[PDB]
């Protein structure tokens, strides 16, 4: 028997119980669940991961990264979802797709990749990279 | 969500990391603040300078009163001889007590054993009494023991390596695997004698000694006595040691029940000592009294992998291992016995006959293994490779085959083989390097046909002890 | 370039498909009556080169050390269509030239003459034995054994000087089984 | 095509060639003998067969054919086997020679 | 682990050799 769900905006969803329960607060936070803290858009995302990923097995992936090349701000949207309420999985395909996203990108590649200033001192920025460069390859 | 950003760090490595802390003043503090996203050092080689500043970043973030953080690994390397000391100076006299290193890889080859003792000693930031595994790229010194104290310095140490790049002029539960590599050339002794014929190691897994000359003035040594001292010891390598011999060590095999257990043995000697064969001689003090047991059964019963590179072991005392089940066949897996000159297989004319390695009663005995090596086997000619295809039925669980380096084996042999393999699916590996008899257009062939998933045929490879993967020898 | 070839090959094919004088298809009957007897050459007038289309006498008396070996691959082209079942070996056909041009003297022909089709006559004085010359070379990087061929034409040759993807400073052998040979001989004409 | 792959089955037709034509088996052990003789009395006979060719193609002109057109493919495989007979002989490479019937060659 | 790359070892006059005997 399939658990029906009620997202963060309000609205209900329908979904195998092994399905729901990749949110692993699910089996305690309470066949109908609240789920506060999920947008619609996102949860629908989660849902729609979860029913391909209903049979995966958990104890890079080629799915999630193109399932995932979307909107970075939705994007980082999903990153601060399934944590409040836990999802792992999620987590590690975030973390995956992150990673694979930041792996070549100097301080103004990730400036206007993730879209910020330069909040440093410029000054005090030359200085701690003067303090660093064991870093340097 | 400042609480799982270590969780998406710790995806990417340590000095990447670092440069991403430049990227704002606010993940540069996200990132700094999770001491735990460190995990791994690589300081490979470094100059004396940015070291200081490795040291100082220690000192200004990892500094805490909390006792905590601990780190799985730290590679170090000085890029300048004469700054490997100031690096090793640096390190044992400023690093913060409270951090403890976990796995300290103090690649120093200029340093000796005798300063790196001082170093720890006088230096007194004393996680090195408290890490867990150790490496020691090191200048040997004959004259004095310290690198025994080394281990007594170190007591939670579970791995110990030593490689001993160059020569300058009691129980030890603890232990778990002990590799000690020597420049042959350079090292003209053996370092750990003492402590290995007179301690006990007894929870010792893996031993692996290479390079090192045995004294002529031990026969204890020679006899691989103190070798009875490692019960448990689940796999010993021992390659390039050159006053040793497979004779003392199958006489140690034939008179003690050493060991309950062998999943693995690699013996390789050097040069060309005289024939062994396998001393099946069974003595009686008297009829009157009983034959002394040999224990070559209940010693090998065990094996997995069973390694003779150039080990001087003639063919019918394999077979005789085989026919006696002192080998077990049922567990034995990987079978190497390459660059053994004293193999000769039943099709060929000229031989003494216990030389002959029968081929036939060895497969039938064992023949669930995955693995041949016969690389440097000069004596597997085209003619001799007849019987391995007769007696493919025997093999049907062997996926890699290494005959590289074979200068008589034609493409003819190597197809037809091939050919009644595929009567069984293809091969999945074969390694024919250095080959000079396999046309290339029977090499292409096979590629083209799929009579092998992989094939290697680098013809102007010269050599086949890569180090680490295949050997133990160093350099 | 090789597209300018292959144009130049089609108009050769054109040529001895098409030519025709007085109702007969003088070069298809000349290829395979040659092909019967097993003589793997075609001998052309260039009357009827010029007749056919002066374009391609054009193109053949600019440079034929390069148009030369391009009408001969036409011709291996007809003589397959023509003697050969297109899908149910020969070798590269010899081109011979008949012409009526007019003759220099051999004491006449310089500088300017270099490269040119040239008419001339004269006593033949020596013969030289039969030299072996490739018409294609198998060959092997003596290293990583790469292998490959070269077609040669004999109208000015080489082995490459590095491995085609370290193989050392001058890597090639020719391997003599694969490679086919060719007669050649040496007049001295007075 | 590759040699090697045909040259197993071109070994066997060129046993059972001189399993066939068995003066060839008789010559084979008449000169071993022979030297074995004159090794042990204390010249020496050569490890060199003459076939005729004509025997060769009335067993199989397709090996026949090869010989002569192509022998850097079957004259090794034809030495090979030859040996190999000498070997089954009772207790060194031995080498081919060939009479008869050339024809254009 | 690494296999040996090589370095140019060097000799001079020094103290202590000068105040060996
Ligand atoms: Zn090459």
């Amino acid at each position: 028997s399939n658990v029906v769900l009620v997202s963060g905006e309000g609205e209900r969803f329908t979904v195998d119980k092994k399905i729901a329960e990749r949110s692993l607060l699910l089996k305690n936070y309470l066949i109908v669940m609240p789920v506060p803290n999920v947008r619609s858009s996102v949860l629908q995302k989660v849902i729609e991961w979860a029913e391909h990923h209903r049979d995966s097995n958990f104890p890079v992936d080629s799915w999630d990264r193109e399932f995932l090349k979307v909107d970075q701000e939705m994007l980082y949207e999903i990153i601060l979802a399934a944590n409040y309420l836990n999802i792992k999985p999620l987590l590690d395909a975030g973390c995956k797709v992150v990673a694979e996203m930041i792996r070549g990108r100097s301080p103004e590649e990730i400036r206007r990749t993730f879209n910020i200033v330069n909040d440093f001192t410029p000054e005090e920025e030359a200085a701690i990279r003067r303090e660093n460069e064991w870093a340097e390859d | 969500p400042i609480e799982i950003l270590p969780i998406i760090f710790q995806r990417f490595t340590t000095k990447e990391l670092v440069t991403l802390s430049l990227v704002c003043n606010k993940w540069r503090d996200k990132i700094l603040y999770h001491l735990d996203c460190f995990q791994e050092f690589n300081l490979a080689p470094i100059n004396f300078k940015n070291f200081v500043k490795f040291m100082d970043f220690l000192q200004q973030n990892f500094t805490r009163t909390y006792r905590k953080y601990i780190l799985s690994q730290v590679k170090v390397s000085s890029r300048i001889t004469s700054e490997e000391l100031r690096i090793t100076q640096l390190l044992f006299s400023k690093m913060p007590k409270c951090i403890n290193i976990e796995r300290l890889i103090l690649s120093m080859p200029t340093l000796t054993t005798t300063q790196i003792f001082k170093l720890m000693v006088r230096g007194g930031t004393d996680f090195f009494t408290r890490l867990l595994e150790l490496s020691l790229m090191i200048t040997y010194r004959p004259d004095k023991q310290h690198e025994l104290e080394i281990l007594q310095t170190c007591p939670l140490l579970k791995k110990i390596e030593l490689i001993f790049v160059n020569s300058l002029v009691v129980i030890y539960s603890e232990l778990e695997k002990i590799t000690l590599i020597c420049d042959k050339k350079k090292i003209k002794n053996f370092p750990l004698c003492r402590a290995l014929l007179r301690g006990q190691f007894p929870l010792l897994q893996k031993l692996t000694i290479t390079g090192v000359t045995f004294p002529m003035n031990n026969q204890d040594i020679m006899n691989f006595q103190w070798l009875l001292n490692f019960p448990d010891l689940k796999e010993l390598w021992i390659e390039d040691n050159d006053n040793c011999e497979l004779s003392k060590f199958l006489q140690l095999l034939k008179f003690s029940n050493v060991w309950k257990n062998l999943e693995k043995l690699t013996f390789r000697e050097n040069k060309l000592y005289p024939i062994v064969n396998l001393d099946e001689d069974q003595p009686v003090t008297n009829d009157d009294e009983v034959p002394s047991m040999l224990f070559y059964k209940e010693n090998l019963q065990n094996l997995e992998k069973l390694d003779l590179m150039g080990t001087s072991i003639s063919g019918s005392a394999l077979t005789r291992l085989c026919e006696q089940e002192y080998l077990d066949g049922r567990k034995l897996r990987s079978l190497n016995i390459g660059n053994c000159p004293n193999i000769q297989f039943p099709n060929n004319h000229a031989h003494t006959a216990r030389m002959i390695l029968d081929v036939n009663a060895v497969l039938k005995r064992l023949s669930k293994l995955e693995e041949i090596n016969l690389s440097h086997l000069s004596s597997l000619n085209d003619s001799t490779m007849k019987s391995f295809i007769i007696n493919v039925p025997f093999l049907e669980n062997l996926k890699r085959l290494d005959i590289s380096h074979n200068f008589e084996i034609t493409g003819i042999s190597i197809y037809e083989f091939l050919k009644k393999f595929q009567m069984d699916q293809p091969l999945a590996y074969l390694n024919i390097d250095g080959c000079s008899q396999v046309s290339h257009i029977t090499v292409n062939m096979i590629r083209a046909q799929n009579l092998v998933t992989q094939v290697d045929c680098v013809y102007e490879r010269d050599v086949w002890r890569k180090f680490g993967i295949n050997s133990y020898s160093y350099s | 370039n090789d597209d300018d070839n292959t144009e130049i090959i089609k108009s050769f094919k054109n040529f001895i498909l098409e030519f025709r004088l007085d109702s007969q298809f003088i070069y298809r009957d000349q290829l395979r009556n040659n092909i019967l007897v097993k003589n793997y050459s075609l001998t052309v007038n260039m009357e009827h080169l010029i007749g056919y289309n002066e374009d391609i006498y054009k193109k053949l008396s600019d440079e034929p050390s390069d148009i030369i070996p391009l009408f001969e691959t036409a011709i291996t082209q007809v003589a397959k269509r023509i003697s050969i079942l297109s899908r149910a070996s020969l070798p590269t056909f010899q081109l011979i030239l008949n012409s009526n041009a007019n003759q220099i003297p051999l004491r006449d022909l310089d500088s300017e003459h270099v490269s040119k089709i040239v008419r001339l006559s004269g006593i033949i004085i020596s013969t030289s034995v039969l030299s072996s010359r490739a018409t294609y070379l198998s060959i092997m990087c003596r290293n990583c054994r790469h292998t490959t061929s070269i077609t040669i034409n004999n109208f000015n040759v080489s082995l490459p000087r590095s491995c085609l993807s370290n193989c050392g400073p001058d890597p090639y052998i020719i391997i003599h089984e694969s490679s086919k040979f060719i007669d050649q001989q040496f007049l001295k004409l007075q | 095509f590759a040699p090697d792959a045909v040259f197993g089955d071109r070994v066997r037709r060129f046993q059972e060639f001189l399993d066939t034509f068995t003066s060839y088996r008789d010559s084979v052990r008449s000169i071993q003998v022979y030297n074995s003789n004159n090794a042990a009395n204390y010249n020496i006979l050569p490890h060199r067969i003459i076939i005729s060719l004509d025997d060769l193609r009335e067993f199989d002109r397709s090996f026949w054919s090869g010989i002569l057109v192509e022998p850097a493919y079957f004259i090794p495989p034809a030495e090979k086997a030859l040996t190999d007979l000498a070997d089954s002989m009772d207790d060194h490479p031995w080498k081919l020679s060939f009479k008869g019937s050339f024809g254009a060659h | 682990a690494i296999t040996a790359r090589k370095r140019r070892p060097q000799v001079k006059l020094t103290a202590e050799k000068l105040l060996s005997d």
